């Protein structure tokens, strides 16, 4: 929000406690999201000095019984205490100690109060001779890090020498044996072969701020899952906690499983699959959008990757979603079904547009049974469906419910309809009634509009029943159906029939003998819109 | 219209010279050439030869001067003479006197650095007559073989170079040099800058340098040594050919180098009546990538007499598993990034001869980048996470001494970013070429030439910050020469100095027959959009300039379109040279090569061309240029291997929806995730809620029947259609193709059935026009001229998921020449989305108008991926400029 005249002019000092270490599960000292700070808003050109009364008085401490360790970042991407000298950099700024970092951290490191009542005070630091080292302990059968605090040593003292420390700071009987890993950074903890050896010597490009793990040798510890603090840092390294959110619920708070960045597809689903009682194929599995929050692109069942390639495009602040739902089918028949848009015809003569789902493979008749189970029907009708074509407003066919739906390519002008089948229309006589495609057109028939459909017709129709049949189907205005002009159309020509002349029978409309392959003669209506 | 806007200079060049792939290459083959000056030459007669002055240093056994007098004639060191060919051929032998010096052993003698006749070189009968090119190329020899003292003088770039362009040659007749010359590479360069010190001040050769500089560059030898054991010697370090290999240091090798431990129907010829023609289609594939390995040690073995023989330097690595080298064999590539890899604690050793490069092999983990920034941030680099063992065929976590002991990361205790060039792209397409040097972080196109409006508008779409011009390309230039500022619209027009970098594809239309101009085709070629392009590079004088076009431009009308290109590049002052590249080594599926005319200002470095990143199949990999009678190679020094594996069409398109013929949906979903590295990369990272212009051409109902009948084996075109009667989506029925005519050549089936359509083929030349079929499903056309069009092989032919496109076209068609455009499952030809994919173009890289525009506009392109190499290699010579 709104800064301030001089705002510029501060930093945050930001002092951590020993006290934060204890209990911490991770690399390093801390996590920076659950530590605790003790925070200072102090001027840049401010002395260390007067940082170090001002914290002193503050905190309720002499200033020769405290030491400052500022937090100090490593090319590896850790953050160890560095050493600072209270008195030789007394004089400088907090900006220049800092180099111009802010917010500033630093380890204050001061004597056990309850050590301190007895009399003890602060140990003096050679700052070219010695080294603060950190200690922890590992417990494989609780598979757990315990902080075992901080010792100052010499550079050159032997490792064999740090252990009864080590031993009893732990709480460990004396000359119990140990092995001892320094934890360099997240997934390199690298073990220490030889003991006779300075500190120096065992470990390369040895810093304050350095840490060792030791835990028992004991043999019972090849019945932890991790075994040794190696194998520990390693699988933590990997570990990351998952929310799990159904696409299906709306705001679904999903829950949260830990898994490893290893696992591929067949592992997530099993586990996900186990903690929803289902069988993993049943599971069909979205990566997240990760800029919004929500289902991006869905998985395939033979997904190579892994779940840190699901997940790498999250900040590490960010919390980690995964998507999924549930399915009726097996994920792979899921795969292979084949999205149809088509237009669905209702009790109300009217059309919707809907999307149904049949498997690629099926027959018409699996399309039918999509859209059967998609809708409702007539109060009564007959209960069977059916599906047309329709080009430029005009039906140029029906399918067999066996035709194949890999011979279908529902295109530009090209339509199809599924309609639920009139009674009068069902079981018809079939050398008497005739079904016959109907139209409409404004002027000449190439214009052509409207709903398109099947009517049936009897035998010498008495012409003006039928057109009351189509009124009773159509049902706009009361009589400007009168306007209608009424006429057969084959192969472009067209002949206008007389309304109370009742001119009706099957034999003007059908083709010429043994005559399916070239358009078949239709009913063709005159009133524009 | 007709007339080309012009510069004096190159209409000069073109007028005082006065008087649909033929595949030019199946080649035999030429050593080619064979530097020029061996052999012998004729003495002279001279009667006094005398030294000036007194010697001025004095050697071992010989005595040097400064200036010499041949008959009454001086001559000092740096005068260049002219000596006679023992042949009565007519070239005169041209050098430069670098030494003067009398030895008593041999006698008075001299150092002669040659110089190439303009006739000798690529240039041929286009070079000025009295043009001389610098070469590598010196000997020493008696002063009795001088026949003259010739003049020669150094044509030098003005200080005032840049703004030469569109002036009169006003500005006598005497031999002149300005460029160096490369024989082998065909490289025209600015004379080499080494200076002599003040010690060989009177008998230095700029040859001799060069030669020294080379053959000191390219022996092996092992630098500092570590140990020393009672068989061999170890070091930390060796060099070969510039490059300086450590231990712990990436190395290349070919295929031969190390092995790994891993364990390695007649047909019915009624229903299938021409498939007799597949029987004489019964190449070899893409070469193994580099193996990988990991420096060990480097040692060299004692010769026992107890010292290291340093000739037979050894080195020892550690094997890297590709994922397709482990037991999940070739399939492991698919999902895998190229540069993905598995260590291995597997050994081998190797000849430091075999090594073909230093590449970084790093512990993704140890990465302070995150492994793809990595990845796209330098040329060489790969990365593992695993470790793979062979002998339980597992994957586990790297052992400690496989991070590289250099980052520890703890501290001591007890990117250099270019402006990018302003470009002029002409003829620019939707803007391919401008796509990949925007990739290569060179160039920002801001001005592009396109007469065609949909690409224009592509271009404009992808490059909202640049100026397109729709306007004939010459009334532009002239409308510059002109002085005027902006066209009639009030679009700026580029002044000199605002254009950097030139780059274009110029169409040969009309001059691109092979065989020999007569002044009808040379009168159209002398006002072509190539004389054009060439009279914007001389007026504008860019600091680089390219000429794109394909493979078979440096064979136009037999390689004289070439010869007078360069030749008047080398008029303008610049540095230049030619050579074939095939975009299948570059990143993408497709079979393209394209002939690639690169140039450099004189206060420049020549750009050199990109180094193969891909294994391609060997057949469309021949980048060699026959021109008269000498062969010219690029500095391309990989030939039979390369760093990564080659692209296929799986890795092109297999992520893309399943559609249909006819497709016209704009706006579609991805419908899943990216499967390969390569539609990663042109994917991106970034959600896609939208693919666009997946969509393909609406094939007649024939056709589509036909599609639909060609089976998805590989291999698989019209040859394997039956001959059936079918029933068409409009209704139609298409009848079976009748057979009315024996054939001579092919003979008859096992039924005993005729295999001809027409009375043609018995060469009577009649073509019984009632004996043509129509509308069948075996298209007549096609066995009708069958036997003299190879059998039509590929046409109506299926992609393979291991092949490659054959060239990408600008219209797919089944039956064109091109014609193997079938999806490898699906019933269609491929897509817009799926061209675009063939062609390296992002998924991002937006196209313009109805699906036959888009399709074109894909067809003309560079592959982004080809570009953006060039780029690169022309990026190195930007940072070279200091
Ligand atoms: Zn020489
Ligand atoms: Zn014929």
């Amino acid at each position: 929000g709104p800064l301030g005249s001089e705002a510029h002019l501060y930093m945050q000092v930001q002092i951590v406690a020993e006290d934060q270490f204890c209990g911490h599960q991770g690399n390093d000292m801390y996590d920076e999201e659950k530590v605790k700070y003790t925070v200072f808003k102090v001027l840049k050109n401010s002395s260390l000095a007067e940082f170090v009364q001002s914290l002193s008085q503050t905190m309720g401490f002499p200033q020769d019984q405290i030491r400052l360790w500022p937090m100090q970042a490593r090319s590896n991407g850790t953050k160890r205490p560095a050493m600072l000298d209270n008195e030789a950099d007394g004089n400088k700024t907090m900006i220049e100690l800092s180099d111009n970092e802010n917010p500033w951290t630093i380890f204050l490191e001061t004597v056990d109060p309850e050590l301190a009542a007895s009399g003890a005070t602060l140990p003096k630091f050679d700052k070219d001779h010695d080294v603060m080292l950190f200690l922890k302990m590992y417990d494989p059968k609780t598979r757990s890090l315990n902080y075992c605090g901080h010792i100052y040593t010499p550079i050159s003292c032997k490792i064999r020498d740090l252990l009864p420390v080590m031993c009893d700071r732990a709480g460990f009987i004396q000359d119990t044996s140990l092995i001892l890993y320094e934890e360099v950074k997240p997934n390199l903890t690298e073990r220490i072969q030889d003991y006779d050896v300075s500190l120096d010597k065992a470990l390369d490009e040895l810093m304050d701020g350095d840490i060792i793990v030791f835990q028992k040798d004991d043999p019972e510890n090849d019945n932890s899952e991790l075994p040794t603090a190696k194998e520990y840092f390693r699988d933590l390294y990997h570990r990351v906690d998952v929310i799990f959110c159904d696409k299906t619920i709306p705001n679904d708070p999903g829950f949260v499983v830990t898994l490893s960045n290893r696992m591929n597809y067949f592992q997530v689903a099993k586990t996900v699959a186990q903690r929803l009682n289902t069988d993993p194929m049943l599971l069909q599995f979205f990566k997240s959008q990760g800029y919004r929050d929500g289902p991006g692109n869905p998985l395939r069942h033979n997904y190579e990757g892994t779940l840190r390639d699901l997940l790498q495009f999250f900040k590490p602040r960010q919390p980690k979603k995964l998507y999924y739902q549930q399915l009726k089918m097996k994920i792979t028949d899921f795969e292979n079904r084949r999205s149809f848009k088509c237009i669905w015809l209702n009790s109300q003569f009217r059309e919707e547009e809907i999307t149904l789902y049949p498997d690629k493979h099926g027959c018409v008749r699996d399309l039918l049974e999509e859209c059967k189970k998609a809708v409702e029907l007539g109060e009564k009708a007959s209960g069977k469906l059916r599906l047309l074509e329709i080009v430029s407003y005009k039906i140029i066919g029906v399918h067999q419910e066996d035709e194949l739906l890999e011979c279908l390519s529902p295109a530009t002008s090209r339509t199809f309809r599924i309609e639920e089948i009139p009674l009068d229309q069902v079981d018809i006589d079939k050398e008497n009634e005739m079904l016959v495609t109907v139209a409409h057109f404004h002027k000449e028939v190439f214009g052509t509009f409207g709903i398109p459909f099947l009517l049936r017709i009897h035998q010498g129709e008495h012409f003006r029943e039928v057109m009351k049949r189509i009124q009773s189907l159509l049902d706009i205005q009361e009589k400007e159906f009168e306007k209608f002009k009424f006429a057969i159309v084959m192969m472009g020509r067209h002949q206008y029939i007389n309304e109370d002349e009742y001119e009706v029978n099957l034999k003007d409309f059908e083709p010429q003998p043994g005559n399916m392959s070239h358009p078949r003669p239709w009913l063709g209506l005159d009133h524009f819109n | 219209p007709t007339k080309a806007t012009t510069t004096k200079l190159v209409y000069q060049i073109f007028d005082t010279f006065f008087a649909d792939e033929e595949v030019d290459d199946n080649i035999p083959e030429m050593p080619s050439p064979k530097k020029m000056h061996q052999g012998k030459k004729k003495k002279q007669n001279k009667n006094r030869i005398s030294w000036v002055g007194e010697a001025v240093k004095t050697d071992g056994k010989k005595s040097y001067y400064k200036k010499v007098c041949i008959d009454a004639e001086t001559l000092e060191v740096g005068d260049c003479v002219s000596v006679i060919p023992d042949d009565s051929s007519k070239p005169l032998y041209l050098a430069r006197v670098t030494a003067l010096w009398e030895d008593s052993s041999n006698g008075q003698m001299f150092h002669a650095h040659w110089f190439c006749a303009g006739t000798d070189t690529v240039l041929g009968a286009t070079s000025d007559p009295l043009e001389l090119f610098l070469v590598d190329e010196c000997e020493d020899m008696q002063l009795s073989y001088i026949h003259s003292k010739v003049k020669v003088i150094y044509k030098a770039p003005s200080e005032n170079w840049a703004m030469e362009g569109g002036m009169d040659p006003e500005s006598g007749k005497t031999y002149f040099y300005q460029l160096w010359y490369d024989q082998d590479y065909a490289r025209f360069e600015s004379p080499p800058k080494t200076q002599p010190t003040e010690d060989n001040k009177f008998k230095f050769c700029v040859s001799c340098a060069r030669l020294a500089e080379m053959r000191q560059k390219e022996i092996p030898r092992v630098l500092e040594q570590l140990e020393d054991l009672d068989s061999r010697v170890l070091y930390y370090s060796a060099t070969k050919n510039g490059i300086l290999y450590r231990v712990g240091d990436g190395v290349y090798l070919p295929p031969e180098a190390f092995t790994f431990n891993i364990k390695l129907e007649p047909v019915d010829e009624d229903l299938y009546p021409e498939h007799y023609r597949k029987y004489s289609d019964y190449n070899l594939d893409a070469p193994e990538p580099y193996r990988i390995g990991r420096i060990k040690e480097i040692f060299c073995p004692k010769k026992s007499n107890g010292r290291p023989n340093e000739t037979d330097i050894k080195i020892r690595v550690n094997k890297f598993y590709r994922p397709e080298n482990t037991h999940k064999s070739t399939p492991a590539s698919y999902h895998a990034d190229i540069n993905l890899l598995y260590w291995s604690d597997e050994e081998a050793v190797v000849d430091f001869k075999a090594v073909q490069g230093r590449c970084t092999v790093e512990y993704g983990e140890d990465l302070p980048e995150c492994v793809q920034v990595y990845s796209m941030g330098g040329p060489n680099r790969f990365y593992f996470l695993e470790a793979y063992n062979a002998k339980s065929k597992s994957f586990e976590d790297p052992p400690n001494h496989a991070r590289s002991p250099g980052n520890k990361g703890k501290g001591k205790g007890k990117e250099i970013k270019l402006p990018k060039l302003r470009t002029l792209d002409v003829f620019s397409g939707c803007g391919g070429l401008s796509e990949g040097f925007h990739q290569a972080g060179i160039s920002d196109t801001l001005w592009a030439i396109e007469m065609w409006d949909p690409a224009a508008q592509a271009f404009r779409l992808n490059n909202p910050g640049s100026t397109v011009f729709t306007e004939d390309c010459n009334i532009l230039l002239k409308l510059v020469m002109a002085g005027e500022t902006t066209n009639s619209r009030g679009q700026r027009l580029p002044q000199k100095g605002d254009v950097e970098m030139l780059c274009g594809g110029p169409p040969c239309q009309g001059f691109s027959g092979m065989n020999r101009f007569n002044s009808r085709t040379y009168s159209k070629f002398k006002n072509s959009l190539v004389v054009s392009f060439l009279s914007y590079c001389d007026y504008y004088r860019p600091r680089f300039f390219l000429l794109e076009n394909v493979r078979n431009f440096v064979s136009f009308k037999r390689s004289m379109v070439l010869k007078l290109t360069l030749r008047c590049l080398v008029r303008m002052g610049y540095q230049c040279t030619f050579g074939v590249l095939q975009a299948g080594q570059y990143g993408v599926a497709q079979t393209r090569r394209r002939a690639i005319i690169l140039a450099a200002a004189p206060g420049e470095k020549l750009p050199l061309f990109p180094e193969p990143l891909h294994v391609f199949a060997p057949r469309a990999c021949q980048l060699s240029v026959v021109v008269d009678d000498k062969k010219f190679v690029s500095n391309i020094t990989r030939l039979s291997s390369g760093p990564f594996r080659t692209i296929t069409v799986r890795d092109t398109m297999s992520d893309l929806p399943e559609v249909r013929n006819g497709a016209s949906a704009l706006e579609i979903s991805y419908n899943g995730e990216p499967q390969s590295w390569f539609q990663r990369q042109l994917r991106g990272a970034q959600y896609q809620p939208i693919l666009r212009d997946h969509i393909c051409k609406d094939m007649s109902a024939l056709v589509a029947a036909r599609m639909r009948h060609i089976p998805l084996a590989p291999g698989s075109d019209w040859r394997d259609l039956p001959n059936i009667e079918v029933r068409l989506s409009d209704g139609t029925m298409a009848r079976k193709l009748r057979y009315t005519h024996h054939d001579r050549k092919n003979g008859r089936s096992s039924s005993g059935a005729l295999r001809g359509v027409c009375s043609c083929v018995e060469a009577g030349k009649a073509c019984d026009p009632a004996a043509r079929q129509f509308n069948t499903l075996i298209p007549w056309c096609l066995p009708h001229t069958g036997n003299r069009h190879n059998h039509w092989a590929g046409l109506y032919g299926r992609l393979e998921w291991d092949g490659f496109f054959s060239t990408t076209v600008t219209n797919p068609e089944p039956m064109g020449k091109q014609g193997r455009v079938l999806h490898p499952e699906q019933h269609r030809v491929v897509s817009v989305r799926e061209c675009a994919r063939s062609q390296g173009f992002p998924d991002t890289y937006r196209l313009f108008g109805n699906i036959l525009d888009k399709h074109r506009q894909v067809g003309n392109a560079v592959p982004p991926p080809l570009a953006k190499a060039i780029g690169l290699e022309i990026k190195l010579c930007m940072l070279a400029k200091a």
